[PDB]
């Protein structure tokens, strides 16, 4: 007389749902962030070696 | 900078995963109340005694131990994503303060380099006593001394 097990099984799909594309996004932006910071070194590398030069 | 992406990949899914934490907890409480009240509904099987028997064990039970003692997990729960969230507060502080203490020194290395080297080419002339390798080399001197003053 009272569906808990559809109840259940609903909640538990939507919550599957956010933690797989929260796991998704994360291991992605985390690895943006790591070449955005490795562009900066070599960025940061080349402008000093031109201004010592200059 | 691969723990400075590490880390931002597990601060966010933190700030996900106590969300749906907090939501778990609100769907775990009716569940609880729902068998409470639904197994105290077979005190039918006596008369009025059985019933009130039934729901004040229930009432009582339920109602004044399961639930703040829920109340105070989550609430430890919260406490425990304030403090991880403050140290890796602090960990994005401390490796920005070493990299840039690491390229002001690369830079103040490199405004000795320059001098060097100007100095160097000045030498191939083959000339000693030109006056312009002589203001190089007491340029070379003040900022040498600069250098040992700082360190």
């Amino acid at each position: 007389v009272i569906p808990w097990q559809t109840f259940d099984e609903t909640i538990k799909e939507l919550s599957r749902f956010k933690q797989e594309y929260s796991q998704a996004a994360s291991v992605l932006v985390g690895d943006i962030k790591t070449l955005l910071m490795d562009s900066q070194d070599k960025y940061f590398e080349a402008t000093q070696t031109v201004y010592e030069w200059c | 900078n691969n723990a400075s992406g590490k880390l931002l990949a597990l601060d966010s899914q933190l700030t996900n995963d106590f969300s749906e934490k907090s939501s778990y907890f609100q769907s775990q409480v009716d569940k609880i109340r729902k068998e409470a009240y639904a197994g105290a509904a077979a005190g039918v099987v006596a008369g009025p005694f059985g019933l009130i028997i039934s729901y004040s064990i229930a009432a009582g039970v339920v109602e004044g131990k399961l639930i703040p003692e829920l109340k105070n997990k989550l609430k430890s729960v919260q406490n425990f994503f304030t403090t991880l969230s403050n140290t890796v507060k602090q960990a994005n502080k401390d490796i920005d303060a070493a990299k840039l203490k690491l390229t002001t020194e690369i830079v103040a290395i490199g405004e000795i380099k320059t001098e060097t080297e100007t100095t160097r080419f000045y030498v191939d002339y083959d000339d000693l006593m030109l006056s312009l390798l002589k203001e190089a080399a007491k340029k070379m001197i003040n900022t040498c001394n600069e250098y040992q003053k700082r360190h």
